[PDB]
């Protein structure tokens, strides 16, 4: 079956690394709106 | 089977010239020479 | 077609294994003045 | 415990700020429930800023309850920046050993981080076997660390690190027969130093390229390459050019006198 | 096609590790400049 189960794990990837690029732009949106006082 | 075929040989191409020493029937003689024979060339591969 | 899978290796197996067994049979002095670390080849 | 987060953390305004109270060093060098200093948790992470504080206010390079010091924690992770701080106070730390004898560079080694390696091992690392009998080098081999062995191969201490085995062990090797048999690509590698070019224009008369067979020699290089199937180094020119050589030297020879002793008799028969 | 789709895989997965790699030290950052206090 490899022909298409290398074909399922790339879509398995793939929507990984859609949700991964997702995740980083919360955690940049983190350091933008944080506070940050007396430990900077 | 190398080991083996050395023996074929060694034992038999000692009859087909034994007539160098001890005279021996002719078709003992070519018996053995066409065993000794054969076995010279088929055991040639394997070197 | 088996042996054909393996011969471009079996060639070489069968030359390490016939100068091996020469290196446990010939005496030591004569593989330090028959053998050399380093050759020249002029293409 | 305060301290140990704050510097655990890399949150250098507040170690400033527990340690004003800079009259006693008896927290700055204090133990752990698994026997850490601060500046043990601040290698460990990889804070280049407070591993340097620390020490600029009175760190002492002190060991864990399994006896790792700063530096073998900043190995472990890789982080060269708080190696080159410690190293710039006291390259005499260098050669310190844990519970079962690793020196720094085992661990720089054994988890791939070849900067690490490379900044260790340019400095005056000392190359020592581990209780376990191991060479840093088997470390990074036991594990598959390509970038860590080619970096030990490209240096210039590679020639130090080939001679440090114990030959009597039945699970480390001469480090050549390891590469064979977990890393062919870095034996490629390595076997491209063995190729010399003389004259860059192989269409000229005085043209000629070289071989060294340093590392074929103690067959067996070439055995361990045929018993770990190694088809594409056993095809590399400087193993063909080993091979024709010890034909052209003995074996030739050898086959030509007992083939001769065997036709003598084969050919008078006929 | 395996002899490539692996291959491809191979890129899709190596830059998913960088940028995962790229992450982790905003996530260590985020610990580093954030204010605490009532939990210390």
């Amino acid at each position: 079956s490899l022909e298409m189960e290398i074909l399922k794990q790339k879509y398995r990837l793939k929507d990984l690394t859609f949700l991964l690029e997702k995740q980083h732009e919360l955690i940049k949106l983190i350091i933008q709106k944080m506070e940050i006082i007396s430990e900077t | 089977i190398s080991n083996v075929l050395e023996w074929i040989i060694y034992t038999t191409g000692i009859i087909f010239v034994l007539p160098l020493f001890v005279e021996i029937p002719a078709h003992l003689q070519w018996q053995c020479g066409a065993i000794a024979v054969y076995f010279y060339w088929m055991n040639f591969l394997l070197y | 077609a088996d042996v054909q899978k393996h011969a471009s290796l079996k060639r070489i197996a069968m030359q390490v294994e016939l100068h091996t067994s020469l290196e446990k049979k010939l005496p030591l002095w004569f593989l330090r003045k028959v053998d050399q670390k380093s050759t020249i080849v002029y293409p | 415990s305060p301290l140990h987060f704050a510097a655990s953390y890399g949150r250098i305004n507040t170690c400033q700020r527990l340690l004003q109270d800079i009259s006693d060093t008896r927290l700055l060098n204090e133990g752990d429930l698994h026997g850490m200093t601060p500046l043990h948790l601040a290698a460990k992470n990889g804070h280049d800023k407070v591993v340097q504080l620390l020490l600029k206010k009175g760190a002492l390079f002190l060991s864990d309850h399994n006896g790792w010091t700063a530096l073998h924690h900043a190995s472990m992770g890789g982080y060269t920046q708080t190696m080159k701080v410690i190293l710039d106070t006291n390259l005499k730390c260098t050669d310190r050993l844990d519970e079962d004898g690793n020196t720094a560079l085992h661990f720089a080694a054994r988890e791939g981080h070849a900067k690490a390696v490379a900044l260790l091992l340019s400095h005056n690392a000392d190359i020592v076997l581990n209780k376990q009998q191991a060479s840093f080098l088997h470390l990074a081999l036991h594990n598959k660390r390509k970038e860590v062995v080619l970096t030990i191969i490209r240096s210039k201490r590679w020639d130090e690190c080939l001679k440090i085995f114990s030959h009597n062990s039945p699970g480390n090797k001469c480090p050549i027969t390891e590469m064979i048999e977990y890393l062919p690509e870095c034996m490629k590698v390595l076997l491209d130093f063995c190729m010399l070019h003389s004259t860059e224009d192989k269409s000229c008369r005085d043209y000629y390229i070289e071989y060294n067979f340093k590392y074929l020699q103690c067959l067996t290089a070439l055995n361990a390459m045929v018993q770990n199937n190694r088809i594409e180094l056993l095809n590399h020119p400087v193993c063909k050019e080993y091979l024709l050589m010890k034909w052209l030297a003995y074996g030739f020879r050898a086959h030509m006198m007992n083939l001769g002793s065997y036709c003598l008799g084969l050919i008078p028969m006929t």
